[PDB]
């Protein structure tokens, strides 16, 4: 039993401790997407004001 | 019945029948078995602990 449980600590950090990094990196991705769209959208919308 | 000096003699017998059994027969089985008790007490609680 002091076998087994050294065994599902290890590779239960190991799950947790990546894991965070991964939902972490969608956060990053999904963060530089959405500013892609807001910088491309903010310089788009000066083409309204000119002509008006 | 009738009393005797093997009163006497018997009592050369039993004193010396107790020390060698204080000293050599009693500590080391007393010990023996102790070993074994601790050993399997600790070893569980061991295993409880680790379990938490």
């Amino acid at each position: 039993d002091l076998d087994l449980a050294k065994a599902s600590a290890t590779d239960q950090l190991k799950k947790a401790k990546a894991e965070a990094q991964v939902i972490i990196e969608q956060a990053n991705k999904r963060r530089s997407q959405i500013l892609d769209e807001a910088k491309a959208e903010a310089e788009q919308e000066r083409t309204k004001i000119v002509a008006q | 019945m009738n009393l005797n000096a093997t009163i006497l003699g018997q009592a050369i017998a039993f004193v010396l029948f107790v020390l060698f059994c204080m000293k050599y027969v009693w500590p080391p089985l007393m010990a023996a078995i102790e070993k074994r008790q601790k050993e399997i007490a600790d070893g569980l609680a061991s295993a409880e602990r680790a379990h938490k």
